[PDB]
RNA sequence: UGUAUUCAACGAGUUUAUAGCCUUGGCCGACAGGCCCGGGUAAUCUUUGAAAUUUCAUCGUGAUGGGGAUAGAUCAUUGCAA
């Protein structure tokens, strides 16, 4: 589209200025820590990342 | 015979009635008008109230020297009911805060900490020291 | 002359004050939220309408009202210059019609212009109860 | 030409931490040197609650997922040259080691 | 159920008989007195410190919730 | 002083509004409309009566100077974010309307809104709420 | 309700661009908020870090100073837009 007007809609906050960097879904993000990924992709790769069930 | 030998009430109610009857303090026209926070829901019940609230502050400067404005709106702030909405603690007014320390800095009782804040002089720890005293 | 039973007013001016006044006057009259609306600078569709609008006023045969000049801006904030100007606002389906009138100044062009269909309740369907 | 050399130390695994600062400790001890520590900061403890279910279904169920930080802190007085060599030592993968000064 | 027409200020009558009768009470407390002489807690409060002033009664313990005083000979 | 004066008025009118005499005075002024607790104190403060009083206790001439009070804010120095009338639509002037006068000015804001066709003005017309609260579960009378 | 009084724990925090996150201190303001020096990538700074409660007064059985739904006027902050 027009430059002006293709993806001219800012997206500087909110849950469209952000997606998961594992699967690139914008839902269920967890932002703590820096980790940008959605909960369920998290939940696969804790192990890998470094995180235990202690309890 | 220290403040701290003292019971607070008994130490806050000589020291503002010190405070009044000494003249130096110059309260501000809003005094009558302004609530002490706005959790508040009226305006304080005693017309004394800003000697009263002078003399518990330089009793909290003289016990620590390094407060602040901030420090002593959360030191007087509380719950604040909303409604149909659950309490949350609320900062009091720091305007109230602010004239109180400039008009205790004004008769010598504190001045400013190099660190931050205000330190208690020693005129101050000798007057609140003979009002503690007296109290007996 | 013509005497008024209700001479329009506006924070205790008159309509006459209120076109001679400058934008930065005016805004001290105005409530809060315009108030600061105005001070963060409107962008370039807002300048685009007022113009658009002028215009419209300036082409409006003498004796008659202006043409319909119809847009998308429903956070558009009504002045005094736009009195009397005949404006189509979208609401999502259609340009819903107005004129501009002294009391609807301060106000949001979304204010005039529904969005929805208000309700009007038939009978209840199957499973509105035994819940 | 003695200065106070600061040394921080992170890992995940106690384990591997502690070794290494017990070998550095004794490195500095076998040059005559004065250590202070290791010194314990409170373990860093970053958590993560999420639902176990990748949908909306059945009882909510929550996994606490923890990842432990711990730090230490040692101080060794003398130059730069004789710390940086006694840093030289091999150390396992998973901890962290910064020597600055002060 | 009728509401209690307590009063906020004393009249002669009722000032007179709690001058007279409140000294001899075993327990005075604003409740007390309020339910006997019929008057509002307020003026309960007004008239026990008036007695304390005047020293017909006597404070066995005072507390902000409760206020318990009793005559001051038997 | 705790007996009461042969002039203790149980019952008194102020904007024909019967105010009782039981009640202290401060609280006793809040049975006018648009008159609250914060502002019958500061009217009572402004005016010099002594608020351990009763409404009765008074004399009328303290009640003509609690009205004065209340109806010149501004000439006892109240500041213009204390009045619940603050930059008038039409005069642009800041009141403390009472009485039917704040029902005058709440009729004139409704109709005001509903003659223009504001969406304000049509949900007050229609009967519900205007605040933006949802509507499916709660409000339900009628 | 209005004073006076004073006891936690688990945690979280910045791109430095004039400055972005947690924010101390000073000044302005009734509040909401604003401005200016700065600290902290952290057991270093926010953090000198709660309320119920304790304490003394007002209220006095009255839908009452209980309750805070609904609504009017008006002022700020976030955001491109309330
Ligand atoms: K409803
Ligand atoms: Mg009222
Ligand atoms: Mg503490
Ligand atoms: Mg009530
Ligand atoms: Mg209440
Ligand atoms: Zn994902």
């Amino acid at each position: 589209g027009h430059s002006n007007i293709w993806n001219a809609h800012p997206k500087n906050y909110g849950p469209g200025s952000r997606t998961c960097r594992v699967c690139g879904n914008p839902h269920a993000i967890i932002r703590k820590y820096g980790l940008m990924c959605c909960r369920q992709c998290f939940r696969s790769n804790a192990k890998e990342i470094g995180f235990i069930k202690y309890r | 015979r220290t403040v701290k030998d003292v019971s607070p009430h008994e130490f806050v109610k000589a020291y503002a009635a010190h405070l009044k009857r000494s003249g130096k303090m110059e309260l501000p026209e809003w005094t009558d008008i302004v609530k002490t926070g706005k959790l508040k829901e009226l305006a304080p019940y005693d017309p004394d109230w800003y000697y009263i609230r002078a003399a518990s502050m330089a009793r909290k400067i003289y016990l620590r020297g390094g407060l602040g404005v901030g420090g002593f709106r959360r030191i007087y702030g509380g719950n604040q009911r909303n409604g149909s909405r659950p309490r949350h603690f609320c900062k009091s007014s720091g305007s109230v805060a602010r004239n109180i320390l400039q008009q205790l800095q004004n008769m010598n009782i504190v001045d400013f900490d190099p660190k931050g804040g205000r330190r208690i002089t020693s005129n101050g720890q000798r007057d609140l020291d003979q009002v503690a005293g007296r109290i007996a | 002359k013509k005497r008024t039973f209700k001479k329009f007013s506006y924070r205790g001016v008159d309509l006459d004050a209120l076109l001679d006044m400058s934008t930065d006057e005016l805004v001290k009259l105005f409530p809060a939220r315009p108030r600061r609306r105005f001070q963060r600078g409107l962008k370039r569709k807002p300048m685009a309408l007022i113009k658009k609008l002028r215009k419209a006023k300036r082409e409006a045969p003498p004796g008659e009202k202006p043409e319909v000049v119809r847009t998308h801006l429903r956070n558009m904030i009504i002045v005094p210059e736009m009195i009397g100007s005949v404006i189509g606002i979208y609401n999502g389906k259609t340009f819903n019609q107005i004129e501009v009138k002294p009391e609807m100044i301060s106000h949001y062009l979304a204010e005039f212009s529904i969005s929805y269909k208000p309700v009007k309740h038939g009978r209840p369907g199957i499973g509105a109860t035994h819940s | 030409q003695i200065h106070k050399i600061r040394i921080t130390l992170s890992s995940k695994n106690v384990k591997n931490l502690e070794k290494v600062c017990a070998d550095l400790v004794r490195g500095a001890k076998d040059k005559r040197l004065r250590v202070k520590g290791p010194v314990r900061m409170p373990t860093k403890v970053l958590n993560i609650t999420t639902r176990k279910s990748p949908c909306g279904e059945g009882t909510n169920t929550w996994d606490r997922f923890e990842l432990r930080v711990h730090k230490r802190v040692i101080d060794l007085f003398s130059s730069a040259d004789v710390v940086k060599q006694i840093t030289s030592i091999t150390i396992e993968p998973g901890v962290e080691v910064e020597v600055t000064i002060a | 159920k009728e509401k209690v027409n307590n009063m906020v200020l004393f009249d002669k009558a009722t000032y007179d008989k709690l001058l007279s009768e409140a000294p001899k009470y075993k327990l005075i407390t604003p409740s007390v007195l309020s339910d006997r002489l019929r008057i509002s807690g307020s003026l309960a409060r007004k008239a026990i410190r008036d007695l304390m002033a005047r020293g017909s009664i006597r404070m066995v313990s005072a507390h902000a919730s409760q206020q318990i005083y009793t005559r001051a000979t038997n | 002083s705790l007996v009461a004066n042969e002039e203790f008025q149980h019952i008194l009118r102020v904007q024909n509004t019967n105010v009782d005499g039981k009640q202290k005075i401060m609280f006793a002024m809040t049975s006018i409309k648009g008159i609250g607790r914060r502002f019958a104190n500061i009217a009572c403060k402004k005016a010099d009566i002594d608020m351990n009083k009763r409404a009765g206790e008074l004399s009328a001439a303290e009640l003509d100077s609690l009205m004065v009070v209340v109806a010149n804010p501004r000439q006892f120095k109240i500041p213009d974010w204390f009045l619940n009338r603050q930059k008038d639509y039409k005069d642009g002037k800041f009141s403390q309307v009472t009485s039917n006068a704040l029902d005058m000015k709440l009729r004139d804001d409704l109709e005001r809104l509903k003659k223009i066709r504001n969406h304000r003005g049509l949900r007050h017309y229609w009967g519900l709420r205007v605040r933006g609260q949802h509507t499916k579960t709660t409000g339900r009378r009628g």
